[PDB]
C-alpha cells in the first residue's frame, strides 16, 4: 500500500544519488573538495557513503517484497 | 571558431529543418505536429543563442579567494 | 487616550529642552544648519527614490479594493459589468507607473563622489531636490489613488442600475487622474537642473 | 474530407426539419442518438409558462420525481443499487436505437403511480410502530440501571 | 417491503434513463413552430458542414423504415445570426484547450490560442523552475499517470487526483523542458556539470586566502560555463543575463501574438483596422522596444575593450532620447541620435 511506496521510491533514488556522490569524493572532483570549506580527505568520505547507501537498498528489497504481495 | 557568425550558422540549419517539417508532416492531426515542433525549435534556439552571446566579449570575469593552491 | 497622551508629552520635553538651552546661553547649539551640512547627501536622495515608488504604490493598491470589492458586489445580480467597469482599475494603476518612471530617472543621477568634493554646493542641492521631489510625487499620487477608487465604486453601482449613468461619471474620475499627472510634472522641474554627484 | 478545426472553428450553417406529426417523436430520437445538432428557439418570443406540449412533459417530470424517491428508500435501508458495469449496451455509440412504443412508456407512467402507493403504505406501517420501538427501548434502559 | 424493494431495485436502473430521453425529446420539440391548420413542424438547428452527408444519408434510412418518404425534410440557407464556436479536441489538446476556454469563448472563425499554448505555457515554467533535478521528478509522476491511463479511467477518483489525470500531458512537458533549461543554466540539485572545456582559465600559481581572477581563452559552447559556480561575482552575471533574456523573450512572444490580428482582418476582409488599429501599434512599440531589443544584441557582439571605447549604458540611452533628445553620453553606433 501507500505506506511502502514512500520508503520504496525514496530509497530507490537515495541509492542512485548517494552512489554518484561517493564516486566523486573518491575521484576528488573540484566542486566537492576543491574549496577549503569542503572536507580534505575524499576516500575517507566515500567509505561512509557506500554503507549508508546500502541501508536504502535494504528497505528497497524489504518493502519490495511487501508490495509484491 | 567562436563568433556571431556561428549563431548565424545555426539559424540557417534550423530555419531549413523548419521548412522540411512543414512539408513531410503526416496529415493526421497535422496542425498539431506542424505548429508544435517549429514553435519549439525556436524557443530552444533563442535560449541557446542568448546563452552564447553573453559569453563572447564579457565585461566582468570570475573572481574568488576560496580555491586550494593545488587545484 | 494613551497614544494621544504621548503627543502632549513630546511637546513638553521639547519646550523644557528648548528653554534650558536658552536661558543658560546655549541656543546656538541646537543648530539645524550643521544637521543639513554634515549629513550625507546620499541619505536624502535614496529616500525620495523609495518613497516615490513607496507612497505611490500604496495609492494604487488602496484604490483597487475600494473599487474591486464593490464591482464584485454588484456583479452578483448583474455580472455583465466586470468588463465595462474595468477602466477604473487602469486609472488606479497608472499612477504607479508614474512613480516607477521617476525612480528610474533619479537612479541615473546616483554616482560616486570624492571625499573632498562631497559636501559642496552642487551635491547638497541635488540631494535636497531629489528628496522633496520624491515626497511631492509620492503624496500626490497617493491621494489620486484614493479619489479615483471612491469615484470608481459609484460608477460600478450606477452601471448596475442603468447603464446610461456610467459615461457621465468618468468626467469626474478623469478629473481625478489629472492630479497624479501634475506632480509628475512639478517633480521633474525640481530635478531638471540638478546634476549627478561629482 | 474532414476539416480539422483546431486553428479556426468549424464552418457550419443552419438547417430546417419539416417534421411530420406521425413521426414527430420517432425522427427526433435519431438526432439524440447521433448527437451533432444544436437548435435555436424561435418559440422564445412566446411566453414560457404556456407552451404546446406542456401537458406531456409536466406529466413526466412528476413521474421522474417519484423514481428518485424509490432510490431514496434504498439509501435508508441496508441495500445497494445493483448497477451496470458499462454503457455500451444502451446504444450510446453510433449504433442506432429503435424508440420504444407508447405502450412501453404508458406502462412506465402507470408503473410509477400505482407502485409507490404500495410503498407509501408499508413505510407508514413501519414508522407507526418504529416510533413505538424507540419510546419503549429507551424506557427499559433507565430501568436496567434503576 | 425489502423483498419488494430488492425486486424493484434490480429493475429500476435500466428504465431510469429510458424516460429521461422521452421527456428531453419534447423539450426540443416545444421550440419548433407547431402549425395547427397544416401539420408542419419547423425546427432549425446548426450542424457542422463536414457531417451534412452523414445526416443526409442517415435520415434516408429512417424514412424507409416508416414507408412515408416525405418529399424533403432538409434545406439550408444563409442568415446573419451569430453561429457558435466548436473546436475538435483529442486527449492531448483538450487539457490545453480547457484553459483558454475559461477566460473567454472565441469569436466564430478566429484564431484559436490553444495551439501556441501547448508549448509557450510549459516552456515558461521551465525558465522559472529551471533545474534538471526537479524537472526529472515531475516527468516520472507524469510518466506513470499516462502509461496506466486505461486502468485509471475506469476506477473512481478523488478531486485533487482528477485534475492531475486531466492534465497528465501538461505535466509531462513541464518536466521535459525543465531538463533542457537546467542544462543551459547548468544546475542539478544546486550542483553543476563539467562536461565540456571551460573557456576561462586560472593563473599558474597562488596561495591560500589570496584573491585571484581568471583569463579568457575561448567560448563555452552550450550553456553557462562551469567556472562561475562558487565564485564571488556570479550573481553580477546571471542577474545581468537573465534580465536581458526575459526582455527579448517577452518582445518575441507578444509580437507573434500580435500578427494573429493581421491574419484575422485578412479573413473577415476588414482593411480599415489594418490601417486604423494594427499598424499604429506596430510602429509605436517596435520603435521603442524593438530598438531596445536590437541594441542589446549589438552590445554583446562588440569587443568594447579592444577598440578602447567605453560600453554605453542602455538605461541612460532610453531615457535621454525622450528627455534630452539629440544628446548622448556614450556612443553605440554611427548616427545614433539621428535615429
Amino acid at each position: 500500500t501507500g505506506k511502502a511506496w514512500c520508503c520504496t521510491v525514496l530509497s530507490a533514488f537515495g541509492v542512485v544519488i548517494l552512489s554518484v556522490i561517493a564516486h566523486l569524493f573518491n575521484t576528488n572532483h573540484e566542486s566537492f573538495v576543491g574549496s577549503i570549506n569542503d572536507p580534505e580527505d575524499g576516500p575517507a568520505v566515500a567509505h561512509t557513503v557506500y554503507l549508508a547507501a546500502l541501508v536504502y537498498l535494504v528497505f528497497f528489497v524489504f518493502c519490495g517484497f511487501q508490495v509484491y504481495l | 571558431m567562436s563568433s556571431f557568425y556561428t549563431v548565424v550558422g545555426v539559424f540557417i540549419v534550423v530555419s531549413a529543418m523548419s521548412v522540411l517539417f512543414w512539408i513531410m508532416a503526416p496529415k493526421n492531426n497535422q496542425a498539431v505536429w506542424r505548429s508544435t515542433v517549429i514553435l519549439t525549435l525556436a524557443m530552444m534556439f533563442l535560449m541557446w543563442a542568448i546563452t552564447f552571446l553573453c559569453q563572447l566579449h564579457p565585461l566582468v570575469a570570475p573572481r574568488r579567494s576560496d580555491l586550494r593552491p593545488e587545484f | 487616550s494613551f497614544s494621544h497622551f504621548l503627543y502632549y508629552l513630546v511637546l513638553i520635553v521639547v519646550i523644557v529642552y528648548g528653554l534650558y538651552k536658552l536661558f543658560t546661553g546655549h541656543g546656538s547649539d541646537i543648530n539645524f544648519g550643521k544637521f543639513l551640512l554634515r549629513t550625507s547627501p546620499y541619505m536624502w536622495a535614496n529616500l525620495g527614490i523609495a518613497l516615490c515608488v513607496g507612497l505611490s504604490v500604496v495609492g494604487a493598491a488602496w484604490g483597487i479594493f475600494i473599487t474591486g470589492s464593490s464591482m464584485i458586489g454588484a456583479g452578483v445580480r448583474a455580472p455583465r459589468i466586470t468588463t465595462k467597469n474595468l477602466i477604473s482599475i487602469i486609472f488606479c494603476e497608472v499612477v504607479a507607473i508614474y512613480g516607477l518612471i521617476i525612480a528610474i530617472v533619479f537612479s541615473s543621477k546616483l554616482t560616486v563622489a570624492t571625499a573632498e568634493n562631497m559636501y559642496s554646493k552642487s551635491n547638497l542641492y541635488t540631494g535636497y531636490s531629489l528628496f522633496w521631489a520624491g515626497i511631492t510625487v509620492g503624496a500626490s499620487n497617493l491621494i489620486c489613488g484614493i479619489a479615483v477608487g471612491i469615484t470608481g465604486a459609484t460608477a460600478a453601482i450606477s452601471d448596475a442600475a442603468d447603464s446610461a449613468l456610467f459615461v457621465k461619471i468618468l468626467v469626474i474620475e478623469i478629473f481625478g487622474s489629472i492630479l497624479g499627472l501634475l506632480g509628475l510634472i512639478v517633480g521633474l522641474l525640481m530635478a531638471g537642473k540638478a546634476s549627478e554627484f561629482q | 474530407e474532414k476539416e480539422e478545426a483546431i486553428f479556426r472553428s468549424a464552418e457550419m450553417a443552419l438547417v430546417q426539419f419539416y417534421i411530420p406529426q406521425e413521426i414527430s417523436r420517432d425522427s427526433a430520437y435519431t438526432l439524440g442518438q447521433l448527437g451533432l445538432v444544436q437548435f435555436r428557439d424561435l418559440n422564445s418570443k412566446v411566453r414560457a409558462f404556456q407552451r404546446t406540449f406542456v401537458n406531456e412533459i409536466r406529466r413526466l417530470d412528476n413521474v421522474e420525481r417519484q423514481y428518485r424517491y424509490f432510490y431514496s428508500l434504498l439509501k435508508k435501508h441496508d441495500i445497494k443499487l445493483y448497477e451496470g458495469d458499462t454503457d455500451k449496451y444502451l446504444d450510446g455509440s453510433g449504433e442506432l436505437y429503435v424508440p420504444p412504443s407508447g405502450s412501453v412508456i404508458d406502462d412506465y407512467v402507470r408503473n410509477a403511480s400505482y407502485l409507490e402507493e404500495r410503498l407509501i403504505q408499508m413505510e407508514d406501517a413501519t414508522d407507526q410502530i418504529e416510533v413505538q420501538k424507540n419510546d419503549l427501548e429507551q424506557y427499559r434502559f433507565i430501568l436496567q440501571s434503576g | 417491503l425489502e423483498s419488494e424493494l430488492y425486486a424493484i431495485a434490480k429493475e429500476l436502473d435500466s428504465w431510469f434513463q429510458d424516460v429521461t430521453r422521452e421527456k428531453a425529446i419534447f423539450e426540443i420539440l416545444n421550440k419548433s413552430n407547431y402549425d395547427t391548420n397544416r401539420k408542419i413542424l419547423i425546427a432549425e438547428g446548426w450542424i457542422p458542414r463536414d457531417e451534412l452527408a452523414t445526416l443526409q444519408a442517415r435520415l434516408g434510412e429512417m424514412i424507409a423504415r416508416l414507408g412515408i418518404d416525405v418529399p424533403s425534410i432538409i434545406q439550408v440557407l444563409d442568415t446573419n445570426h451569430t453561429p457558435p464556436t466548436f473546436h475538435r479536441t483529442n486527449k492531448f489538446t483538450a487539457g490545453f484547450q480547457s484553459i483558454c476556454d475559461c477566460y473567454g469563448i472565441a469569436q466564430y472563425r478566429e484564431i484559436n490560442a490553444g495551439l501556441p499554448t501547448i508549448v509557450t505555457f510549459p516552456f515558461m515554467f521551465a525558465i522559472m523552475f529551471g533545474d534538471m533535478g526537479h524537472g526529472f521528478l515531475m516527468t516520472l509522476a507524469a510518466l506513470s499517470l499516462v502509461l496506466n491511463e486505461k486502468k485509471i479511467n475506469k476506477m473512481k477518483r478523488g478531486e485533487i487526483f482528477d485534475m492531475a489525470f486531466t492534465g497528465r500531458y501538461i505535466i509531462l512537458l513541464m518536466g521535459v523542458f525543465s531538463m533542457y533549461t537546467g542544462f543551459l543554466y547548468n544546475d542539478i540539485f544546486s550542483k553543476t556539470m563539467t562536461i565540456f572545456k571551460s573557456g576561462w582559465k586560472w593563473p599558474d600559481h597562488w596561495k591560500k586566502g589570496e584573491s585571484i581572477t581568471a583569463t579568457s581563452v575561448g567560448t563555452y559552447p552550450i550553456g553557462l560555463d562551469w567556472a562561475w559556480h562558487g565564485t564571488e561575482n556570479a550573481l553580477l552575471f546571471s542577474n545581468s543575463y537573465k534580465m536581458k533574456l526575459s526582455i527579448l523573450m517577452g518582445f518575441i512572444h507578444m509580437t507573434y501574438s500580435y500578427f494573429f490580428s493581421l491574419a484575422n482582418h485578412l479573413y473577415f476582409n476588414s482593411m480599415i483596422d489594418i490601417i486604423g488599429n494594427f499598424i499604429p501599434g506596430l510602429l509605436f512599440m517596435q520603435g521603442i522596444f524593438g530598438y531596445l531589443s536590437v541594441c542589446i544584441v549589438y552590445k554583446w557582439a562588440v569587443d568594447w575593450v579592444k577598440d578602447g571605447k567605453p560600453a554605453p549604458g542602455l538605461l541612460n540611452m532610453l531615457i535621454n532620447m525622450f528627455l534630452s533628445p539629440g544628446t548622448i553620453d556614450d556612443e553605440l553606433y554611427p548616427h545614433q541620435a539621428k535615429v
